[PDB]
């Protein structure tokens, strides 16, 4: 059951022959990241998709094997779901970094999953980034992925105590744009998330933005078929 | 070897094309995989597939959508995480009640790359992404759509391309 | 000790009928951290010579700082005159090919006109190998840059630099070492002129 | 490399150049000496700010002392391609110096110079230019303040002054091998080199 | 299953595994985390009920494990690899999910009847 | 060693050690299940699949009634074949049993 | 170790290259109108064919039905890539050559060592595979005849043995061993 | 003890004894409806409480499986209780975290109802006391409605109603029920149906209704990418449903 | 790639309770990925716990001695520090050959008022007055011997502890930020929080 | 199997001059081979060498120091402190490649009164009011500097050193046994030897 | 590739680059300091004494007065060997010099 290893040795024989911001404000904290997917030096897919939803008010986005986070921020999520009908309760964002820490010590970092998680829960907000051997820390701000050294420099440089809405958003957008330009991984653009202890959470996406037709008949064609549904 | 084909896939208007150099473009009702890799794996998956799916058409009594197999492509090839399949397959299909044209590609364990301009996997990608960039534009008609695919496709590099209307589907082989 | 690095980075050289061109970003890169947005990456020689060695920056620097040696020696015994492109390239291939087993990792292209005046390009393998091509990429995405060019060549010197212009456009939507700024070398009996243009930032 | 100075940073501004460094060298993670002083001027118009071994660093200083006293019988670029030479044979020797350097200078025409050079050669020049952990941290933000060479007349002895030390506090917190002491030095065309000592960073 | 005809010998045929290919002594290379995967729940349990017996006495792990062992013997179903509803609660997994839920995992030797003697050692 | 068939039987002329002493602890149950000697064939087939099994270049000689005279080689790596003629003190062999000569 | 698969209008030619010494090496008989040729590892090989066998022949027993060859060619494959899933690959290659009574057409398959199936026209495996194709694609057609086909594994077959085999056909007859190469 | 016999078997009649036995216990239960309107579903039962000291918030009877799909039931509350944890669990295992797509109304209720019929045949556990009406929504299928019984045989229904006032309730729908009914149609009548059934005191606090119906997004909790849209089940509030009944 | 905490930690035990310290900064080689980490952490009211080694592995225990303890604190009342230590042998030695980690722990017990017990990485108990451990602790070995002694006050503790980390912080940068501090009394639990303005000027 | 040099080493300039301090042990593993070995090296009457790492590259170092020092002093007198790490520095330098050395050089001159040089293994110099090496100083950098005054008198200075090698060798076995101090002053060059009884208690 | 001798010549028919061309620097001065063209057994020699001495397989052709139609093979490890037969656009080789054909 689960993963199975059943083809571990054969691939053995065949070989053998981004940036993430949290930001923690007075009155909630805000996750951005950038959009930029890469397979390799190749842009895979740009207007990626980065920021993951764990609950409506706990969020999360991630670096390293892509697969392994979404893998298991999507099976931290059901739990999540289920323990929040089984205990008729909105969900705390430590109760999803217990499951999630435990889960990713259960495999000895195989699953290379680095995480910040992020949200709003009945006793306040919160912010944690998590590894892929399980270790955590909780940081008032926090980045993640290669351009995270670059993200860090605006937010040592900017970030003060009891930060207002918009000056999280402004902080975390501006860290966000400095790995973009200095970081080749990390470009396009920016989606950024706000959660607050007493409203919904806001998924800004995109909330920065910074002929050759031949005519008909050009490629020969050796036979044409209908193929039938 | 048979082994490496390259499988490219592209957005039209209301319409998909999807394009490989035995055949390594499989359909399961209105959706279309194509896959790149070990024949191996391609042999296997395709047979998966057509398993998953079958029981997915008898127990829901409906035709599986191109969004709903594109998570259960993602779901099979993370299972196996560790010894992974050596494939990448690409998805392309119409939504039957949106109709909304759709196309995905994926890496070994399953990353959703729901690009809305084209995909590309197998040997020679790396030619693939930039002369599809440099020729593709956004709402082709299908005559033109099967232009710009095939063009990428051979000058990149038998080959043959799949058009897919809604209710129809045209497969054509390029010299 | 690792005595060779990387720096990323992309040229292009075309052999126009009757005009040269040389082409390559100005980006210098390091692990995915960008050194500086403007290095020029292509030289001027003289003698209607350009030349740009892409790869390994000190190698590359080196080699075009030796050959520039050889082109002063080469006019003081030969009364100034000028050097004709085949010269320069055998001359470079004895550059090259003087450190076989500790080589440059350098893609070496030079661009000019041949005696009868036709555009001329010559590309050096790192061991030293060369040979008289029309048009010729190298570098990370030269695979990017070469089959987009020769759906539209295979022209003057205006209309090609529209495409080189698209083609080095398109490389560095998909292509991340690609660089923020685009140098281009024009070779003609009138003489070498350089123009510069703007590339995406990011 | 067993001695080490973590980082040098530097940018050029409207009038002139900024350099700055750390007085720390590190024995692996040990702060054992916060007295090294990093920064060597050379003259009245360009200082040599050197990262890396602090052995080597000692090497290239009396390199530059020698070069003022055989030249007694400089200019930024000219002091540079000296130590590129060095650079590179110590690395075509299979023996390199484990430093990175940045030289800031002024031209005797009014030129500003900025340009780096590592243990493997490797060089380029940008308007703002730091050397290893600073690389990462504090070129982003000065990039901020100069992005392009239209920037450079833009900005102001004290924005430049300001921004450079607030790099260094941002670098200091962050970079486990660095020391609250840091000396910076600013050359000018007008005012001639300005050179600081011990700085604090709060 | 070992042979009927001679019982020192895997059966290869009935043992549909790919032929004999499969042999015993091979079974060796495996991946670092698939042992300590595959019995990763099982060494939680045991050291979940050492602590209850060094705290609670031997009759809190007996009462857990006579509990369990009812549950899992009084139930068979031979067209069902799923867990029992019951199962979860007394594990207390019923607002859990794990790889293990979520991927579960021949002509000869899936018959039902094979797991009749295999449940009653028949 | 070696040995060979001929119209009036066999000829003989000159870990291991256990396995073939083993062995004919099997045949002496296989003997007595069956109540009917074990054939060649079957001897070096129950041989072949446990050297493989086990990854001892043994050899398989008998007469039998149905079989007759028959010789097998079983190779260390698991690979059995019958053999004509085989070759790597004298022993002679008949349905009645072996007769040293 | 040499197996070859000529795939004639109306039978299926395979060929096989044979301290002891003998006067039907790598190969089996799945079915009266399948045949199998193997090539690879000794021992690793002979099992995975031995008990391939067994199977097959229980699906004829179960069914009292002769199983299409393309069914058997599936059967193979996938017990194949099943084999090497918990261990590290083992070198083999399997030519699986029928006549299929119900489409009343031969048929032969090459399965490799990884477990992949190819429907062929012909085939080869071990030094066959260097060069032997210049020959069969040169002189191979569709409409050959078994006669003509077995001049042409003559013909082959010389080649082989210059740069350098028992012989069996498939036919709505069945297996039939062959003296003239 | 290698095995236990059965506890469910065949009589000479053909019936299976617990079985019936169970239909008996939901017919002994309190009563629930449920109404398939065109736009909507309405699910509606009324609570029995031990004490008024009890808290009526806490007596949820009607239950979310998934945000399109909701249940309630007649019997044996513990049974039910096990039941949608489980059916949430499996909701999550089987379909979501294979299509990434919560699962149709027929295929959670066949999986529940596998559930239930697995009780069926064993030797240890009795088959659960509880029939369950499934009310959800598919966007093929549209809106539905199920009863599953204890033997894990589930009907689709327009209007059913299980419970001690099945009978009387099921033939006062029979007489007002069309295939033009609206959803606010459709609670009107649920309500007064279930006031028929009810004994003792009728409002808000002693009934409790679900509709499935159009979206909520004022209750998805977050907002952006409108491609993901709310939940469709919504538990009616005490001060609603005194709203209607005034009405 | 694990994460191995970088720390320069002490408990000390004085007149009327135990009091334990620590630094806030943890590094992933020269970067520090937090400034601001709490390290004391909690497995009982009037126990706390510090982690040395592996970040991942000390972090599952810690969390599972507070479950044992909350399993034994439900039943036999609030345990002794000495209970604490036993818990956390048990996990630390039985599993010393997959987990890699090394704790210090201090707690008041009424029986046995402040004790502290450091654990090595080869999951040895050892009982002391006081105790110091991490990167920074090899500094201060030859400073604590010095100058601790038995039946100390809380404000000279307070105090020692202050000038002990100040120079473990001083010569290690793996350890550094602010001081926080835990006092372990009768009284209740205190918290403490030194800033680099108040110690590093001692 | 080169012998390596397990020292506890220190040198502290004072008032009117400098002094020299090692400890006596070295030891080949955990064996000790002699446990009073004279570790205080002389180069000249007023200058003396303390050695770490490599028994012997040092020691050939520390031999054509000497001769170098005795070759300029019979030419140009005797030589100042700073002389002598110039000399250490290039042999440590230029053979550093081959060489592993790590050298204390601790004089006194007229010019510079007392002076303390320290060359780590990485060749480089520092010039210190007081310095400490070998294995056993990683133990009381701690200490040293909360204790170490500018311009102390000999008895403060001696009581200093005795204080500090106590602990280093208390924690360092490597480093052990007596403690001989060589003071460095215009009125000459004094020995001085403590016992294990003399310093342990303190 | 691959060449013959025949009565009438040699047929051709269809790093490495610069040790041609540097060899054909040497035949230069050879041709030079002897006055006389070398012959194709001295130029397969210089070339197998090379690759050997900084261990291209390299053939040699030619049409000599007294040596006539030879050709010889230079393998990559200095292998010399004469053939008359040579296997790995047609070319013609005469006393006057090559032919293009």
């Amino acid at each position: 059951a689960g993963l199975s290893f059943d083809n571990y040795q054969r691939n053995n024989f065949l070989a053998e022959n981004t940036t993430i911001v949290g930001v923690k404000f007075n009155n909630g904290v805000v996750i951005a990241a950038d959009t930029r997917s890469t397979q390799g030096p190749i842009v895979a897919d740009k207007n990626c998709a980065k920021l993951h939803r764990i609950s409506p008010k706990i969020w999360c986005a991630g670096a390293g094997t892509a697969a392994d986070t979404e893998a298991v921020t999507q099976l931290i999520g059901s739990n999540i779901e289920l323990h929040s009908l089984y205990t008729s309760r909105e969900p705390r964002v430590v109760s999803a970094l217990q499951m999630l820490k435990q889960h990713l010590f259960k495999y000895q970092g195989h699953i290379g999953a680095y995480l910040i998680v992020a949200g709003v829960d009945p006793t306040g907000s919160h912010l944690f980034s998590i590894h892929a051997h399980g270790s955590t820390d909780v940081g008032y701000y926090l980045s993640l992925g290669s351009g995270s050294l670059a993200a860090m420099a605006v937010l040592e440089s900017h970030w003060k105590q009891d930060l207002t809405k918009e000056e999280a958003i402004k902080l975390a957008s501006d860290a966000i744009q400095a790995g973009i330009w200095n970081d080749l991984g990390s470009g396009s653009n920016v989606d950024v998330c706000v959660m607050e202890i007493g409203k919904d959470a806001e998924y800004l996406r995109n909330y920065l933005t910074p002929s050759y037709k031949f005519p008909r008949g050009t490629t020969a064609v050796l036979k044409e078929s209908i193929v039938n549904i | 070897s048979i082994n490496g084909g390259i499988v490219v896939a592209m957005t039209g208007k209301d319409c998909v094309a999807i394009a490989c150099d035995f055949e390594k473009i499989f359909h399961y009702g209105h959706v279309f995989l194509g896959i790149t890799g070990l024949a191996t794996d391609v042999t296997t998956l395709n047979e998966m597939f057509r398993y998953k799916t079958n029981l997915y058409k008898l127990k829901e009594e409906r035709a599986i959508e191109p969004e709903t197999f594109t998570q259960l492509v993602s779901s099979s090839l993370y299972e196996r995480r560790f010894g992974p399949y050596f494939v990448g397959p690409v998805v392309a299909g119409i939504n039957s009640k949106s109709g909304k044209p759709f196309i995905a590609g994926f890496d070994l364990i399953g990353c959703i790359d729901e690009a809305k301009d084209f995909i590309v996997s197998g040997t020679a990608s790396d030619q693939l992404f930039g002369m599809c960039e440099s020729l593709y534009e956004p709402n082709l008609e299908p005559e033109d759509l099967f232009e710009t695919i095939s063009q990428a496709l051979l000058n990149a590099a038998g080959a043959v391309v799949y058009i897919i209307k809604k209710d129809e589907v045209v497969k054509r082989y390029l010299k | 000790f690792n005595p060779y690095g990387d720096n990323g980075g992309t040229i292009l050289g075309i052999a126009g009928e009757d005009f040269a061109v040389l082409a390559g970003d100005t980006r210098n890169i390091t692990d995915y951290s960008i050194n500086s947005r403007y290095e020029p990456k292509v030289f001027d020689c003289g003698d209607n010579i350009v030349m740009s060695a892409n790869g390994f920056a000190a190698d590359g620097d080196a080699l075009v700082k030796r050959f520039k040696n050889s082109v002063k020696w080469y006019h003081f015994d030969h009364n100034d005159k000028k050097l004709s492109i085949n010269s320069a390239a055998r001359n470079i291939q004895h550059l090259l090919y003087g450190k076989r087993f500790f080589p440059y990792y350098v893609h070496t292209i030079i661009a000019g006109l041949d005696e009868d005046g036709k555009g001329a390009v010559y590309s050096f393998d790192p061991v030293g190998s060369y040979e008289r091509e029309q048009c010729r990429a190298g570098g990370a995405a030269a695979s990017l840059i070469m089959p987009f060019l020769d759906n539209q060549v295979n022209l003057s010197v205006e209309e090609v630099i529209k495409l080189v212009r698209d083609s080095f456009t398109s490389a560095t939507e998909r292509h991340i070492q690609v660089g923020d700024g685009l140098e281009i070398l024009i070779v003609t009996k009138d003489g070498v002129r350089k123009e510069f243009y703007e590339l995406k930032r990011d | 490399p067993i001695v080490t100075g973590t980082s040098v940073i530097s940018m050029k501004y409207d009038n002139g150049v900024i350099i700055a460094a750390d007085n720390l060298g590190s024995y692996g993670s040990l702060l054992r000496f916060n007295g090294v002083e990093r920064l060597i001027p050379v003259g009245d118009n360009t200082v040599v700010g050197i990262s890396g071994d602090i052995s080597d660093m000692q090497h290239i200083e009396r390199l530059l002392k020698d070069l003022v006293t055989e030249n007694a019988y400089l200019e930024p670029s000219y002091i540079f391609e000296y130590l590129a030479t060095v650079m590179y044979q110590r690395r075509s020797k299979m023996n390199p110096l484990w430093n990175a350097i940045i030289v800031a200078g002024v031209q005797s025409n009014g030129d500003q110079f900025l340009r780096y050079v590592n243990l493997l050669g490797v060089t380029y020049s940008s308007p703002t230019l730091a050397t290893g952990f600073g690389a990462h941290m504090a070129n982003p933000l000065l990039r901020k303040v100069v992005d392009r060479e239209s920037d450079i007349p833009k900005t102001t002895v004290q924005v430049a002054e300001e921004a450079i030390v607030n790099a260094m506090r941002v670098l200091y917190y962050r970079d486990a091998r660095s020391s609250r002491n840091f000396s910076l030095a600013i050359i000018d065309k007008n005012t001639g080199l300005t050179f600081k000592k011990n700085l604090q960073v709060e | 299953v070992l042979s009927s005809a001679v019982p020192s010998l895997p059966d290869t045929l009935r043992q549909q595994e790919g032929g004999a290919v499969p042999l015993s002594t091979q079974l060796n290379d495996r991946h670092p985390l698939e042992s300590t995967l595959k019995n990763w729940e099982t060494t939680q349990r045991q050291r979940q009920m050492e602590q209850y017996r060094q705290i609670f006495g031997i009759a809190e792990p007996m009462k857990r494990t006579m509990e369990m062992e009812i549950v899992n013997r009084t139930d068979f179903n031979p067209l069902s690899t799923n867990g029992s509803i019951h199962r979860d609660i007394l594990l207390n997994k019923e607002c859990s999910i794990d790889w293990e839920d979520v991927y579960p995992g021949t002509m000869v030797g899936d018959d039902v009847h094979s797991k009749i003697e295999k449940q009653l050692g028949i | 060693t070696l040995a060979f068939r001929f119209q009036g039987g066999i000829i003989v002329a000159v870990d291991c050690q256990f396995w073939e002493t083993w062995l004919g602890s099997q045949c002496r149950l296989h003997e007595l299940r069956e109540k009917e000697r074990i054939s060649v064939a079957a001897a070096s087939k129950i041989l072949s699949n446990l050297v493989y099994q086990y990854k001892m270049g043994t050899m398989i000689c008998g007469y039998t009634r149905k079989e007759g005279p028959t010789i097998y080689y079983v190779d260390s790596d698991g690979t059995r074949l019958k053999g004509d003629i085989f070759c790597v003190n004298l022993y002679h062999v008949t349905e009645d049993g072996w007769i040293y000569h | 170790d040499i197996i070859l698969g000529i795939r004639v209008q109306d039978s299926v030619i395979l060929a096989s290259s044979k301290g002891i010494s003998v006067l039907d090496d790598k190969t089996r008989q799945l079915s009266p109108h399948t045949l199998m040729s193997f090539a690879g590892e000794a021992g690793d090989t002979v099992q995975f064919a031995e008990y391939i066998q067994a199977n097959i022949q229980l699906y004829s027993i179960r069914e009292d039905y002769e199983l299409s060859p393309q069914a058997v060619s599936s059967f193979v494959r996938q017990e194949l890539a099943k084999s090497i899933r918990s261990r590290r690959p083992y070198q083999v290659n399997v030519l699986i050559g029928g006549y299929d009574k119900k489409k009343n057409k031969p048929e032969l398959y090459q399965i490799d060592y990884l477990g992949t199936k190819v429907e062929l026209p012909y085939g080869a495996h071990g030094y066959s595979g260097f060069y032997t194709f210049f020959l069969l694609d040169h002189h191979y057609r569709p409409d050959m005849t078994t006669e003509e086909g077995l001049d042409l594994l003559k013909l082959c077959v010389q080649e082989l043995e210059k740069r350098m085999v028992i012989v069996k056909i498939v036919d709505k007859d069945g297996i039939r061993q062959v003296d003239d190469f | 003890d290698r095995y236990s016999f059965s506890l469910t078997t065949f009589s000479p009649s053909g019936k299976l004894g617990q079985i019936d036995y169970a239909l008996t216990a939901v017919k002994q239960g309190v009563t629930s409806l449920g109404i398939k309107a065109t736009n909507g579903v309405v699910i509606a039962t009324e609570k029995k409480s031990s004490s008024p000291l009890a808290m009526s918030e806490t007596l949820s009877k009607v239950s979310l499986l998934t945000p399109d799909i909701g249940a309630v039931y007649s019997g044996m509350g513990p049974d039910y209780r096990v039941l949608v944890d489980k059916s949430r669990k499996v909701a999550h295992t089987s379909y979501k975290r294979i299509y990434g797509e919560y699962p149709p109304t027929k295929l959670l209720v066949s999986e529940v109802a596998k559930i239930m019929q697995e009780a069926t045949q064993s030797g240890g556990v009795r088959p659960f006391g509880v029939s369950l009406l499934i009310a959800g929504h598919d966007e093929f299928n549209g809106f539905s409605l199920y009863q599953v019984d204890p033997s894990g045989s589930y009907f689709p229904w327009k209007a059913t109603a299980i419970g001690k006032g099945s009978v009387a309730a099921k033939t006062f729908l029979e007489k007002r029920w069309n295939d033009e009914l609206e959803l606010e149609d459709a609670i009107h009548i649920a309500l007064l149906t279930l006031k028929e059934s009810v004994e003792g005191e009728f409002n808000g606090d002693t009934i409790e209704l679900a509709i499935i119906g159009d979206e909520n997004p004022d209750l998805l909790g977050y907002t952006g990418i409108p491609t993901d849209k709310g939940p469709r089940f919504r538990k009616l509030t005490s001060q609603e449903i005194n709203d209607r009944l005034e009405a | 790639g694990e994460v191995s905490l970088g720390t320069s930690i002490m408990a000390v035990t004085f007149k009327d309770g135990v009091i334990l310290g620590a630094d806030s900064r943890t590094t992933t080689g020269a970067y520090i990925a937090n400034r601001v980490t709490d390290k004391l952490t909690r497995v009982h009211d009037k126990i706390w716990c510090c982690r040395s080694g592996s970040a991942a592995d000390t972090q599952a225990i810690a969390d599972i001695v507070q479950y044992h303890l909350e399993l034994y604190t439900s039943q036999y009342g609030t345990p002794s520090t000495e209970t604490a230590a036993s818990v956390f042998k048990e996990l630390c030695y039985e599993n010393k050959d997959n987990l890699t980690a090394g704790i210090i722990v201090a707690g008041y017990d009424d029986k046995n008022k402040g004790e502290v017990y450091t654990i090595p990485l080869g999951g040895s108990v050892h009982k002391l007055p006081y105790a110091i451990a991490g990167s920074g602790s090899t500094f201060i070995y030859g400073y604590c011997d010095k100058n601790f002694r038995e039946n100390m006050s809380k404000e000279e503790t307070v105090d020692f502890i202050k000038h002990s980390l100040s120079q473990a912080i001083k010569w290690d940068g793996s350890s550094g930020g602010v001081i926080r501090m835990v006092v372990l009394t009768a009284a209740g639990v205190e918290r403490l929080i030194f800033y680099p303005d108040e110690y590093e000027q001692l």
